[PDB]
RNA sequence: UCUUGUAAUUGGAAUGAGUACAAUGUAAAUACCUUAACGAGGAACAAUUGGAGGGCAAGUCUGGUGCCAGCAGCCGCGGUAAUUCCAGCUCCAAUAGCGUAUAUUAAAGUUGUUGCAGUUAAAAAGCUCGUAGUUGAACUUUGGGCCCGGUU
RNA sequence: ACCCACUCGGCACCUUACGAGAAAUCAAAGUCUUUGGGUUCUGGGGGGAGUAUGGUCGCAAGGCUGAAACUUAAAGAAUUG
């Protein structure tokens, strides 16, 4: 019993039944539709490059609050637009309009340390130098 | 269980564990064969012949006494019917229920029962035509089968 | 109390109480 | 259009990275033998894992199999030539029962300390490195 | 219907073992059930069995004595290459030193260690330990 | 000084009973924890979990302490203790008392061929308590007790050395896992091997033989 | 709300009988800033 | 009476990173192998990358900034949906490497042939008939005897 | 017609756990980590959604088949006051 075929010559039924079931997967469905090439922000990539379109001070709360605010960037290959989290404060003075930034993905979230509403693109580089090395005064941001 | 139903009865017969010669019978082995011949000349179906034999003359059944079944005796003497007993009775049942359904056009139960009877006929007729008792087509139709049975 | 009715797709009855208040699909060759 | 020189890696990172018993035993070994980092313990664990895998699928083969005879004799002869097993333990159930210290005892710094000449395994290693 | 007589025979023996009965009746019999029970009797896992003979297909009375852990059927009777045999044991036997998995080879109906001594293999039938 | 209050108490008090296999084979029951202390010494103890439990009345909220502990010396004899008392140390004492009262043994074995003082089990065995299932698999020599550190400690106090443990079920809980593992190792002792097919002498429950000096005063 | 979350999910651990860390002036602080 | 630790205590040893005659090396060179001579006393020839409520290893640390219709009164104390607002100390892991992003694999028995589940958690067609498809009762030479001959 | 004892086949019941389960409980939901008697359909976190598009039956009402983007860390069984 158990609700499946079990004959010695039933292998075709097991194959086809498994194919349909696999069509009710999630990652298989995302992959064999190739939807990581059509609707995703990245073209299936890891990073991407962009031009900072607008910067807004989206504070956590009203003035006595946490400084985690960021920008909307335009993708340079796709032409799409997306918000893209600048990291820890004191780096917003690095970022103004038109800075040719490099974006990556975000990753995880806990009950602290950033539970931002869907802003999942941490900026890795600004002006093609760095953001961490620019933060530790290792290098200076070039003038245009 | 039943082939077309939910019931699971087990009412049947039970042949004894004695393949030989009931002791008190001691009558004959061929004489009963000409009462087979006589009754088949009368026109009785083999089930009827068996039941009249065990009700009248003390024959338990012909397979143990004669050494042959009834149909091979009837076919041996050439009195075998064209289509066998059971298929003929199924066709007769289907015919009668279709005439009643012809008269009474609203009876959904007879329509369902007739579909059941037709499917039972089809299974049996396919069995017969794959064992070379009917011609290999035999074309069971809904109307002309009436002329086949009566 | 009473246990709520359970269904993956919302009933056509409940949608009537919800709803009161051209081009085909693309296939890039 | 020239062939590859083949390569592999002799070390293997552990499955659960952060276990106080494992960290403690690793640091105990490092102090007792004078190692540079955890890669040495990992490398001996990889060597031992290969040897135990060979021993397991040799023993699952039947007794008196010719492949079992040849490969087991080669393996046991090798591991007594390097001197990890004893002289009178030439059987496969014993080479299932090998410990990492039984391999680190047969190194160079452990021998050039144990044979005198160094009075300390750390001094032994730095005396090796200085040729 | 009764798609396999070895299956329900082995199931009946196992329910009679789990409950704590003494002897069990099996309907119907087969050649392969006789030979299976022959091997199981030879290895001591059951008591002694006796074939009640009517003309239909018979029945079997198996006189148990405890000391049997489990018996079962592996359906469908998969083809078993010889090197596959070990793998099959490691799938469904409680250990390697004890337990048996039973093959039907052309050299007869016979358990796996004798299948290796006679150096032959064939289809699988079931198992017992 | 401990005074016997039962039949096996009088049996063990004068030291006429020393071998624990007579107790195990006929399954002699025990209701006082002093029997194993006067019979098997050195039983190392270690604590699993002490947690506060709340019972809510009409107005009040009574707080008790549930203690689970383990007992086992080094060699094939284990006991688990579930108790709940009004005090933490009293709960530990009661738990270790019931753990020493419910000691069960272990039949060990070899993973493969037989050589030199067995180190593992003899059969893959199941244990279940509330949607957790511990499956114990014998393992080769020096392979390490591959279990969770609580369960690894359990088999380390048991006496086995290498057991593969595929466990299936929601293992966030501790008590269900420990109860399932306890039943698993108990049925591991209860799993019959054909090696015990030899003829056994079948004693006549030797409390009957020692009934002259174990009866009432 | 980080401090209150740690306060909520630390007291639950003691009811389960699990050892929990002590509290001080290091609980609800950014232990390591990001990049 | 012999063993570990500490010290702005002290002493002499060793050696290559480097510099470089030379020679090997090479089609010619560079670099490796060998080597004349030089080359270690701490800010030297200075090791980093991540982290520290539990997962998951390591703070009953320090200091600073901002608000409080809270006590005091100009010293301050405490709180601060400031998700700490910012720095330092100490500790943990890996190490000439360490982190991050995307994809994938194991842990996953969340694709389950081995190996899932369907009363109530997602999930047994309203019911029956029926073709392809899957699956399908038992039985036909068994037993006994004979030798020869191989292996532990 | 009734009673008594059997037997086959039905509809429900009472108790129990030798078993099973997350639990309520269940002679089946038992004979399942000691996992294989035959077979058909269904399911893969919640929303978007029985929504969109196409096909199809339907006079109509409608039914049948039936997604995707996006978003989100959530969405059964008993006891205790």
């Amino acid at each position: 019993g158990k609700g499946k075929p079990r004959g010695l010559n039933s292998a075709r039924k097991l194959r086809v039944h498994r194919r349909n079931n696999r069509w009710a997967e999630n990652n298989y469905k995302k992959r064999l539709l190739g939807t990581a090439f059509k609707s995703s922000p990245f073209g299936g990539s890891s990073h991407a490059k962009g031009i900072v379109l607008e910067k807004l001070g989206i504070e956590s709360k009203q003035p006595n609050s946490a400084i985690r605010k960021c920008v909307r960037v335009q993708l340079i290959k796709n032409g799409k637009k997306v918000t893209a989290f600048v990291p820890n404060d004191g780096c917003l003075n690095f970022v103004d309009e038109n800075d040719e930034v490099l974006l990556a993905g975000f990753g995880r979230k806990g009950k602290a340390k950033g539970d931002i509403p869907g802003v999942r693109f941490k900026v890795v580089k600004v002006s093609g130098v760095s953001l961490l090395a620019l933060w530790k005064e290792k290098k200076e941001k070039p003038r245009s | 269980g039943r082939m077309h139903s939910a019931g699971k009865g087990i009412s049947s017969s039970a042949i004894p564990y004695s393949r030989n010669a009931p002791a008190w019978f001691k009558l004959s082995s061929e004489s009963v064969i000409e009462q087979i011949v006589k009754y088949a000349r009368k026109g009785l179906t083999p089930s009827q012949i068996g039941v009249l034999l065990r009700d009248a003359h003390g024959v338990t059944q012909a397979r143990v006494i004669t050494g042959n079944k009834i149909m091979r005796i009837l076919k041996s003497n050439g009195l075998a019917p064209e289509i066998p007993e059971d298929l003929y009775y199924l066709i007769k049942k289907a015919v009668s229920v279709r005439k009643h359904l012809e008269r009474n056009r609203k009876d959904k139960d007879a329509k369902f029962r007739l579909i059941l009877i037709e499917s039972r006929i089809h299974r049996l007729a396919r069995y017969y035509r794959t064992v070379a008792v009917l011609p290999p087509n035999w074309k069971y139709e809904s109307a002309t089968a009436s002329a086949l049975v009566n | 109390g009473h246990k709520s009715y359970k269904s993956k797709h919302a009933s056509k009855g409940a949608l009537k109480r919800l709803y009161k208040g051209g081009k085909p699909d693309k296939q890039v060759s | 259009p020239r062939a590859p020189r083949t390569y592999s890696k002799t070390y293997s990172t552990p499955k659960r990275p952060y276990e106080s018993s494992r960290l403690d035993a690793e640091l105990k070994l490092a102090g007792e033998f004078g190692l540079k980092n955890k890669k040495e313990i990992y490398r001996i664990s990889f060597q031992l894992s290969k040897i135990r895998r060979a021993a397991r699928d040799l023993l699952t083969r039947d007794e008196k199999d010719p492949k079992r005879l040849f490969e087991g004799n080669a393996l046991i002869r090798r591991l007594v030539r390097v001197g990890v097993l004893s002289e009178d333990k030439k059987k496969l159930d014993y080479v299932l029962a090998l410990k990492v210290e039984d391999f680190l005892e047969r190194r160079l710094q452990t021998q050039v300390y144990k044979l005198g000449l160094a009075k300390s395994v750390h001094h032994a290693r730095v005396l090796i490195t200085q040729r | 219907t009764r798609s396999s007589v070895l299956a329900d025979a082995l199931n009946a023996i196992n329910n009679a073992e789990k409950t704590g009965k003494r002897q069990v009746l099996i309907r119907p019999s087969s050649k392969v059930i006789i030979k299976f029970l022959q091997v199981m009797q030879k290895h001591g896992y059951i008591g002694e069995f006796e074939y009640i003979d009517d003309h239909r297909s018979g029945k079997i009375v198996v006189q148990l004595n405890g000391r049997l852990n489990k018996c079962g059927v592996i359906s469908p009777r998969f083809n078993v290459k010889i090197g596959d045999i070990e793998k099959w044991t490691a799938n469904l036997l409680p250990a390697r030193q004890f337990g048996y998995v039973i093959l039907t080879t052309s050299a007869g109906i016979m358990d796996h260690e004798e299948a290796r001594r006679k150096h032959v293999s064939g289809k699988i039938l079931g198992f017992v330990y | 000084g401990w005074v016997p209050v039962t039949k096996l108490g009088r049996l063990v008090k004068a030291g006429k009973i020393t071998t624990i296999e007579e107790i195990f084979l006929h399954s002699l029951p025990v209701k006082e924890f002093q029997i194993i202390d006067t019979l098997l010494p050195g039983l190392q103890d270690e604590v699993m979990n002490i947690k506060p439990v709340q019972k809510q009345t009409r107005a009040g909220q009574r707080t008790r302490f549930k203690a689970v502990v383990v007992v086992g010396d080094s060699n094939g004899h284990v006991g688990l203790g579930i108790k709940t008392a009004k005090e933490v140390a009293g709960a530990i004492r009661a738990g270790i008392i019931i753990a020493k009262l419910s000691v069960i043994p272990i039949r060990r074995g070899y993973w493969g061929t037989n050589l030199g003082q067995p180190h593992s089990l003899a059969t893959k065995t199941t244990g279940k308590c509330g949607s957790v299932t511990v499956r114990l698999i014998p393992a080769p020599r020096g392979s390490g007790i591959v279990a969770s550190p609580a369960v690894k400690k359990l088999l380390q106090l048991a006496g086995v050395e290498d057991v593969y443990t595929q466990s299936n079920g929601k293992t966030r809980t501790l008590e269900n896992t420990l109860k399932a593992a306890f039943v698993a190792i108990g049925n591991t002792y209860g799993f019959l091997t054909p090696n015990l097919w030899a003829e056994q002498p079948l004693p006549v429950s030797p409390l009957d033989i020692y009934s002259d000096e174990a009866s009432a005063q | 709300s980080a401090k209150s979350f740690i306060l909520r999910k630390k007291e639950l651990m003691k009811r389960r009988g699990r050892k929990v860390a002590k509290d001080s002036k290091f609980t609800g602080r950014k232990r390591r800033h990001r990049f």
